[PDB]
């Protein structure tokens, strides 16, 4: 079954 | 088991399949694992003819699944106006409350089904019924900013 | 003897344009560098064909502003290789200017500066023009200043920094950029003249009757003041004759290196027949807060130094009497550890104005340069805006995403807190 | 410099086509790509949205996508339909029937690499790519499901570029499908994590404006899209003409987005006009200012006075006193100071642009980052939760191999978003 986007994944863009 | 077959037939809208199965003794009030009956599923997926047929042959119009949903809840949630009215005509409890404290009015209101709201109201929907957060359908419309709904819900 | 001017980011470049415009007018130089027919050779080199070329570099991370210089009235005045541009700017973000985007072009800038430095027989150092507020003006400048400190450790570096104002502001994070670049530039700068865009804005509306000042209005006024300050470097004179002397006269105490400039008279070009003001009148006008380049109140502070730079029809005995008058009319408290003697320079050439500027010709003008603890009010205003946003970490992720540690915010802020106490301690009362 | 524009699904291509019509006219470009205006301001930054082929003919840097093939034909038969690069039409055979799982996983994934090839090609012929803008609905399956897939693939491939979206939010008043809250919540989850800026265009707000203000008893998509096109023109003005403030996507973002997840903007504009009548008078600057801050002029169905502004951008277009603009903008800020967060000093920036939009001499566009936008997400959330608790039609999603936990993940993220808006709404400087 399809893996999915997790909460907070986009916060890495700024570290 | 003709029950499981009647359930799937009622969900898929296979009118003919429904007829044959009942002729062969299929339980009209069979339940799936969550306690949904063929009338719940017909009411959910919008199969009006199957609704009326089940109701002519012993379907409990006020059966509840494990979460306390009645057919009228599901019709009101999904927005099937003709089905709501058939259910009401056959004795559906307009003020049935489910495990979240929702009534059919709450659900029609939340989803913006304004025709269904008017119908429920005319059939005696309780405007003071609170859900488990203490909200009535009217609370929902004013927290929502839904002015069209709030006016309908206020009509004396 | 030579000085190299470096102009960084939109503000630095546009003010640079206005300054070199005026410098050419003052020394009799045409936009192609020719001079119809020694002092100014500190700011201009000379070719064999009689072409006088500014010792100046313009740098921006984006090309719009410098492309106007390249195609405009002075398209032939500068070394074309000293007009340097990237393609992508710092997006009002110190960290982009300092750590990311700036690193892409820093080596070219230094090699082109080296080329100017190699033409000098006795380089004094650098004049650096930039905003506090932009990502380039703040971030790239501090990168440049760091590198210039390694590559020219013995040289003096002077700044002209544009302090942000809400009337013409273009970014919410300008207080961040301002404190970040001050922190990292403090060690590398010998003397820095802050230009408060709000002070200039007010003067334009009040003294020049400009309803809504533009950068073009602000810059011509700013350049007139910069010219008053650098004139001693470009002419014969007895006060501030080289960069070293700026620090000697205006900066007795190395972290407190932010002199207040005050300029008078500022008179509308529409008032071409104004009766001329006396030495007494323009000198007095130098202790009016309304004429300052930075908004603050010097009566609330103490003076550590004071230079008066006169231009035009000014008799020395009249300056002395005018000075005697202010020293006994006015509350000017010097700190107890320095000579309370105003230093005086006089340049007898009438001040120059740009035709079609907003300024009237005058027969005498004066720029006062004073180091007063009062300018700490300007720092306090920035620091407070910094603290409001930083408490919430508003916008901080933009900087951390571009090569900067979050700890650098609090480090810069503590350094600012230390700078403010230095002012409090010097202004012992 | 360059922006690459992508339009996905029915709604995405409809408002997308409208955008291109509108800015083409503003820039003096006709449907064949020839410039025919008389202002140099029109062409100075034409390269932001248009490729320039020889010659001298201009082509939109636009990629047109849908799983439904029919969408091709309607765009092409449109007024400016022939101006798009024929190779930039990327379409499927079926399409997703309002199924976000189909869009993303199943059917989008089948299409997506074709789209990315075209994106890659538009990108390599850019001098210095700024980033991407996507137009899409959140309520369907393609614009929503495949659109967010595209976004995630573009994030992987261009991680340092700005991703901007014009996302239209579903409302029961406009479309008769009860899975739209599912699709919108799954999408909002993706946008929270992967976009830098999202203009929240609320069909609820658009319908109400048309019905109650513009007195259109039966609003069409055309009626709604007239509001959207006016808004899209306004909010991209600073990107398309010379100027000081918010002149590119990154500068706009650094000014508007204090916290990375809170990047959902509420757009507004004044004056609101019904298409095809009438006119005027032109507004005064005070009238413009007051209307552009008015709740009734917002394209999101939220009352700004129920929350606080973190940041605001305001764009005035047309010939007018810059000084009167400054006075009025200062006015609204200090008469209503309690509505602007105190811990972001000077959080309202104002731009003036001298070229008005079509039909007008003066207009104002509002861009707000307001905590009140939580009302939009609370509304979606409540409908999502009503449906998801009864697990209605869930098998339609899991049938495409989608994990049910993705529903719960998306729901939690959106409710977290709401809590965050509230946290900063109640925050104090003290
Ligand atoms: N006086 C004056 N101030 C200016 C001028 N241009 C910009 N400013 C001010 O400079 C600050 C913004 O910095 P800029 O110089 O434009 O930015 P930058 O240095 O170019 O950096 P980025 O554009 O961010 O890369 C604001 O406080 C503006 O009001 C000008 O020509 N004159
Ligand atoms: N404002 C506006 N909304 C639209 C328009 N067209 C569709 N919508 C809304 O968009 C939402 C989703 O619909 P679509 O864009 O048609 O779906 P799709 O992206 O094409 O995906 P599938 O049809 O399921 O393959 C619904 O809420 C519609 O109300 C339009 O032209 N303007
Ligand atoms: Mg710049
Ligand atoms: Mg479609």
């Amino acid at each position: 079954k399809q893996p999915f986007l997790k909460r907070g994944e986009g916060l890495a863009r700024f570290t | 088991d003709l029950g499981k077959k009647l359930l799937e037939a009622a969900r898929a809208g296979q009118d003919d399949e429904v007829r044959i199965l009942m002729a062969n003794g299929a339980d009209v009030n069979a339940t799936d694992a969550s306690g949904l009956t063929p009338l719940h599923l017909a009411a959910t997926y919008g199969h009006l003819e199957i609704v009326e047929v089940l109701l002519k042959h012993g379907a409990d119009v006020n059966a509840i699944d494990i979460m306390g949903s009645t057919p009228l809840h599901l019709a009101a949630l999904i927005g099937h106006l003709e089905i709501v009215e058939v259910l009401l005509k056959h004795g559906a409890d307009v003020n049935a409350v489910d495990t979240w404290g929702d009534t059919p009015l709450h659900l029609a209101a939340i989803m913006g089904h304004l025709e269904i709201v008017e119908v429920l109201l005319k059939h005696g929907a309780d405007v003071n019924a609170q859900d488990k957060f203490g909200k009535t359908a009217f609370d929902i419309s004013i927290d929502n900013g839904n002015e069209d709904l709030a006016e309908i819900l206020q009509k004396l | 003897r030579e000085c190299i001017s470096i102009h960084v980011g939109q503000a630095g470049v546009q003010i640079g344009n206005a300054c070199w415009e005026l410098y050419c007018l003052e020394h009799g130089i045409q936009p192609d560098g020719q001079m119809p027919s020694d002092s100014f050779n500190t700011f201009f080199s000379e070719t064999g064909a009689g072409k006088h070329v500014p010792r100046a570099v313009f740098v921006d991370l984006e090309p719009t502003v410098i492309d106007e210089v390249r195609t405009g009235t002075y398209r032939q005045l500068f070394h074309p290789e000293q007009l340097i541009t990237g393609k992508e700017d710092a997006a009002n973000n110190y960290a982009r200017g300092h750590y990311t985007i700036g690193k892409e072009i820093i080596d070219l800038v230094l090699d082109r500066i080296r080329k100017l430095a190699d033409q000098c027989t006795g380089l004094q150092g650098f004049l650096v023009f930039h905003s506090f507020g932009g990502g380039t003006g703040s971030g790239f400048t501090s990168l440049l200043m760091e590198r210039l400190s390694v590559d020219y450790g013995k040289k003096s570096k002077l700044e002209f920094s544009i302090y942000p104002a809400p009337q013409v502001s273009t970014a919410v994070v300008e207080p961040y950029n301002s404190i970040l670049t001050t922190h990292t530039t403090l060690e590398h700068s010998d003397c820095a003249f802050m230009v408060d865009n709000e002070a200039i804005y007010d003067i334009c509306r009040r003294n020049l009757d400009i309803e809504r000042p533009t950068y073009t209005n602000l810059n011509r006024l700013i350049s007139q003041i910069v010219s008053s300050i650098t004139a001693s470097l470009r002419f014969d004179g007895a006060l501030n004759v080289d960069l070293t002397e700026f620090q000697t006269n205006l900066v007795p105490y190395p972290r407190i290196h932010f002199p207040l400039a005050t300029y008078a008279p500022v008179i509308s070009a529409e008032k071409a027949y104004h009766e001329q003001l006396s030495v007494a009148e323009i000198t007095n006008a130098c202790f009016e807060p309304a004429n300052q380049m930075v908004k603050c109140d010097p009566r609330h502070g103490k003076y550590m130094a004071c230079c008066l730079l006169y231009r035009g029809d000014v008799v020395p005995k009249d300056v002395n009497a005018a000075i005697a008058t202010i020293k006994t009319k006015r509350s000017i408290q010097f700190v107890d550890w320095c000579p309370t003697g105003f230093k005086v320079g006089i340049n007898y050439q009438p001040p120059t104005v740009v035709p079609g500027g907003d300024l009237a010709k005058v027969q005498r003008a004066v720029c006062m340069l004073s180091n007063t603890t009062a300018i700490a009010e300007a720092w306090a205003r920035l620091d407070h805006k910094f603290d409001l946003m930083y408490a919430k970490r508003a916008f901080v992720h933009w900087y951390v995403g571009e090569g900067m540690e979050e700890g650098e915010f609090s480090e810069a802020r503590e350094d600012m807190a230390a700078l403010e106490k230095d002012y409090e301690e010097v202004g012992v009362d | 410099r360059e922006i690459v524009h992508i339009q996905a699904g029915q709604c995405g291509n409809q408002i997308g086509a409208k955008f291109w019509e509108v800015i083409s006219d503003e820039h003096g470009i006709d449907p064949t790509g020839s410039y025919h205006g008389d202002s140099d301001l029109q062409l100075e930054r034409i390269n932001v949205y248009y490729n320039e082929a020889t010659g001298n003919k201009y082509v939109p840097r636009a990629i047109l996508v849908d799983l439904e093939p029919g969408t091709m034909d309607s765009v092409r038969s449109g007024p400016f339909g022939q101006i798009f690069r024929p190779d930039n039409f990327v379409f499927g055979q079926s399409g997703a029937g309002n199924n976000w799982a189909k869009g993303h996983y199943t059917e989008g994934a089948e299409l997506v690499d074709s789209v990315l090839d075209v994106v890659r090609k538009e990108s390599e012929s850019c001098d210095c790519l700024q980033g991407f803008q996507l137009t899409h609905s959140l309520g369907g399956g393609t614009g929503s499901g495949m659109g967010t897939l595209l976004i995630s693939k573009i994030r992987e491939e261009y991680p340092d570029r700005i991703m901007n979206t014009f996302s239209v939010m579903p409302s029961p008043k406009v479309s008769d499908t009860v899975v739209e809250p599912y699709n919108a919540t799954l999408s909002v989850h993706q946008l929270v994590e992967n976009t830098d800026e999202t203009y929240s265009i609320d069909n609820e707000a658009l319908y109400d404006i048309c019905f109650r203000t513009l007195k259109l008893t039966t609003p069409t998509y055309g009626d709604l899209n007239h509001l959207v096109s006016a808004t899209m023109s306004g909010v991209t003005t600073c990107l398309r003409f010379p100027g000081q403030l918010n002149a590119d996507l990154r500068k706009l973002a650094v000014n508007m987005v204090p916290f990375p997840r809170l990047h959902f903007f509420m757009p507004g504009f004044a004056p609101l006009t019904s298409r095809g009548s009438q006119q005027y008078r032109a507004l005064t600057v005070p009238e413009l200012t007051q209307q552009m801050f008015d709740s009734k002029n917002m394209m999101a169905a939220c009352d700004p006075r129920h929350g606080r502004y973190l940041t605001v951008a305001a764009i005035f277009r047309g010939r007018m006193s810059m000084k009167e603009v400054d006075e009025q903008m200062l006015n609204v800020q200090n008469k209503n100071s309690s509505y602007f967060v105190e811990w972001i000093p000077n959080n309202v920036k104002t731009a003036v642009c001298d070229i008005p939009p079509r039909g007008l001499k003066m207009s104002a566009t509002f861009i707000g980052n307001s905590t009140a936008i939580q009302e939009l997400f609370k509304r979606i959330s409540e409908q999502f939760t009503a449906m998801f608790r009864r697990k209605a039609f869930l098998h339609w999603y899991t049938g495409e191999g989608m994990d049910e936990m993705e529903f719960t993940e998306a729901e939690s993220n959106m409710n977290d978003l709401v809590s965050e808006y509230q946290q900063y709404q109640d925050a104090t400087a003290d």
